[PDB]
């Protein structure tokens, strides 16, 4: 099986700096050029440092270059990438990539603006509340900042009719979003329902019980 | 740089139905082997960009015979025999023959399927948060098709605008369907000094509009 | 979006009694016959009863008959299964089907024995404890009955390199299983592992922080 | 009853080639209204059973074209053109012409895919069991094939036997291996009176056996 796994991503003030790492397994590391490449929300791919096979090789956009610095290490089979002088339009998911594979990304976030967790509220169903013939609940996840947070329900063990919307900004400029399920009506009573967020940057986990009120 | 320029980059598609997406380069992929480093990627909701289809026509492990690509030169075409709801998200093609790495500007392919009305669901702001000082109102329309709807909010039959902010999924890998949230927000305040708050949708899949709403102490 | 939840599994006496539950959503429920059927693990599909759309016709297999009962109540879209004088053969996971569908099944086990808890136990990684590229690490779900327990890594976003193994009944008829996971060598240190684990027939939930140690 | 008879029971396919299920009805199986109530149903590892093809040849929503089903009156059958690793499963036939539902007795397809030989890690009991008397030792095989493998266990470089238990997972459907773990289940005073713990790995994908161990209490 092949892995990447990218770390190091998070807020940094304009100016500042931060290191990303990539740590790769279940193929030939050093056999195998790499690169970086950044996404925001909505936008497409946009490479920002490749580096070769033996490490003596790189390339950089004018974007990031000069700033930017693509490292390796072929026996730790790892690839780093020192971001210095962020800029605000740097903002972004950032990949490590082979070419045939693709980290899961990490979240990099350029920004004057300081780290809150999130509040997690109960979006409470009920009997009497069916939409034919389904019942709906959640958890709404709000004033937090910056991206990402993870969201389950019953730790994992729920995740059919799962929908978990993408975050917004509000004007406040902190991210909220919600999280809910549905269920057939009548197995509303039959089973517990909790969500569980993280919020890794502001290290938060709240599980919050979900239940229908009266 | 050599430039990778897809069409068309919104591809809507009945399933079963056949599907083809263009890929020009600004320049020749042909490497001085006589190899044509041209690749598709395609990035489902949620998830990274996976490897495709590799050097034109090659299909990548775990890829089906419905996609298959061609071309040659400058010009090159990805074709899906039958889109299945799988297939959902956006595919791009790429060039590594030479530096730097570049990618086509992605284009997003979405099921035709047939129409479904939103199931609408509206909830009261926790007791929890009104501690906090703001309320939040939320309502859901669930696996609706297409995209397209609209949300109106009504304090006191009073049409609302500016306080409200919508979110919606991305097209479902399993059914083809769009879910939307959509929060109003305002003060305690302001939320305690009305009474009935409502939600309305209008959606192609409803013969008329539907509306939930609740009463604030009920 | 078609729905099938099961509910009211778990262990009984022999000769007691059992009631299953199964809502249904996303389809017109009176229009379609149901049934039961189960599965012992390694086994195949054995029909347990069925009934049709009105209901008012059903069918037993002599193995169950005139012991099980198949009702239906077409407005809660639900059906119903009354399991009298259960015997220890009747041990399986019971599943609720359309013919179209199948929910996810619900577990019944019939036994002379009480319901007990587990233990969760570190399974910890190191190093040079790798073995190219990636480490190891785990969790040791111990000494429950009855079946079934969920295990998830990091409350459900950590999925990939998971695996979860079956469960097996050690000479003391307890359940013991494992459940690992392997990353990359390098980004041990770069992320913390918590495995989730939940035995409901006990009311048993564990999340055990599974740490390199020294 | 209406008895479903499958061939193979047992389906060795190397990837990317075709594979062919028979099934036989003990009494024909088209219906008053001239319609074949014959279906294929198939189930993942860990998932429910879901429906394939209903009705002798008609895809069910989401199933792919290298899923084909033909036939007519007791004899039909189930063929897949290209065997993907995520088709990995156990295949049921079954009638609902009459009363009763009736099904196959199952046809596990198993990937052939090229050897792996398995990652091995070893596992000390955890100072926490300990306290409470006894000491379970893990030994992980990960992500390998065949899925034919030998664990031994040796303390102090005494052979163990009958004290350990394995677990096989099922086939991946995404890389089409297997992984196994094996127990080691013993008194904490005998854990306390050895010092090499060892456990050692037999398969077709290591040119010789392979052997991880720890000594009680060194790390």
């Amino acid at each position: 099986e092949v892995q990447l796994v990218e770390s190091g991503g998070g807020l940094v003030q304009p100016g500042g700096s931060l290191r990303l790492s990539c740590a790769a397994s279940g193929f030939t590391f050093s056999s195998y050029g790499m690169s970086w490449v950044r996404q925001a929300p909505g936008k497409g791919l946009e490479l920002v440092a490749s580096i070769n096979s033996n490490g003596g090789s790189t390339y950089y956009p004018d974007s990031v270059k000069g700033r930017f610095t693509i490292s390796r290490d072929n026996a730790k089979n790892s690839l780093y990438l020192q971001m210095n002088s962020l800029r605000a339009e740097d903002t972004a998911v950032y990949y490590c990539a082979s070419g045939d594979y693709w980290g899961q990304g990490t979240t990099v976030t350029v920004s004057s603006a300081s780290t809150k967790g999130p509040s997690v509220f109960p979006l409470a169903p009920s009997s009497k509340s069916t939409s034919g013939g389904t019942a709906a609940l959640g958890c709404l996840v709000k004033d937090y900042f910056p991206e990402p947070v993870t969201v389950s329900w019953n730790s994992g063990a729920l995740t059919s009719g799962v929908h978990t919307f993408p975050a917004v900004l509000q004007s406040s400029g902190l991210y909220s979003l919600s999280s809910v399920v549905t269920v057939p009506s009548s197995s509303l009573g039959t089973q517990t329902y909790i969500c569980n967020v993280n919020h890794k940057p502001s290290n938060t986990k709240v599980d919050k019980k979900v239940e229908p009120k009266s | 740089d050599i430039v990778m320029t897809q069409s068309p980059l919104s591809l809507p598609v009945t399933p079963g139905e056949p599907a083809s997406i263009s890929c020009r380069s600004s320049q020749s992929l042909v490497y001085s082997n006589g190899d044509t480093y041209l690749h598709w990627y395609l990035q489902k909701p949620g998830q990274s960009p996976q490897l495709l289809i590799y050097k034109v026509s090659n299909r990548f492990s775990g890829v089906p015979d419905r996609f298959s690509g061609s071309g040659s030169g400058t010009d090159f075409t990805l074709k899906i025999s039958r889109v299945e709801a799988e297939d959902v998200g956006v595919y791009y093609c790429s060039q590594s023959t030479h530096v730097p790495w570049t990618f086509g500007q992605g284009t997003k392919v979405e099921i035709k399927r047939t129409v479904a009305a939103p199931s609408v669901f509206i909830f009261p702001p926790s007791d929890e948060q009104l501690k906090s000082g703001t309320a939040s109102v939320v309502c859901l329309l669930n696996n609706f098709y297409p995209r397209e709807a609209k949300v109106q909010w009504k304090v006191d039959n009073a049409l609302q605008s500016g306080n409200s902010q919508e979110s919606v999924t991305e097209q479902d890998s399993k059914d083809s369907t769009y879910s939307l949230s959509s929060t109003l927000t305002l003060s305690k305040a302001d939320y305690e000094k009305h009474k009935v708050y409502a939600c309305e949708v209008t959606h192609q899949g409803l013969s008329s509009p539907v509306t939930k709403s609740f009463n604030r102490g009920e």
